[PDB]
């Protein structure tokens, strides 16, 4: 899963 | 069951970037089954996967698992991972209003 860190 | 909440977070003015301090999962482009926070697995929409500790989002009562129905107005449901992305580093807002739902836990 991909997961993006803002 | 859940109930909804909204989290106001003020960015963090790094230099010349805008931090959050938290990460999301999620998105129609995505395979739902890979999501541990949401009670159906099929469901899609976009989820907070981190919260960094002392960081804006936390501050801001943003929690783990929350799951992120729309920023600023947008719809955050029927997104993919990069449109939520996106709307959540528009550099001309300082500030995001989210619109969120948690497992009310306190539900014994
Ligand atoms: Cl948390
Ligand atoms: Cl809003
Ligand atoms: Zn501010």
């Amino acid at each position: 899963r991909r997961e993006s860190a803002i | 069951t859940a109930v909804v909440q909204r989290v106001e977070i003020h960015k963090l003015r790094q230099g010349e970037n805008l931090i959050l301090g938290f990460s999301i999962g999620g998105g129609i482009d995505q395979d739902p089954s890979q999501n541990p926070f949401s009670e159906d697995k099929t469901d899609k929409g976009i989820y907070v996967t981190r919260v960094s500790e002392g960081g804006p989002a936390e501050i801001a009562g943003l929690q783990i698992g929350d799951k992120i129905m729309q920023v600023n107005g947008w719809d955050m449901t029927m997104v993919t991972h990069d449109q939520a992305r996106k709307r959540l580093t528009k550099r001309s807002e300082e500030v995001v209003r989210l619109l969120v739902t948690r497992q009310s836990l306190q539900k014994a």
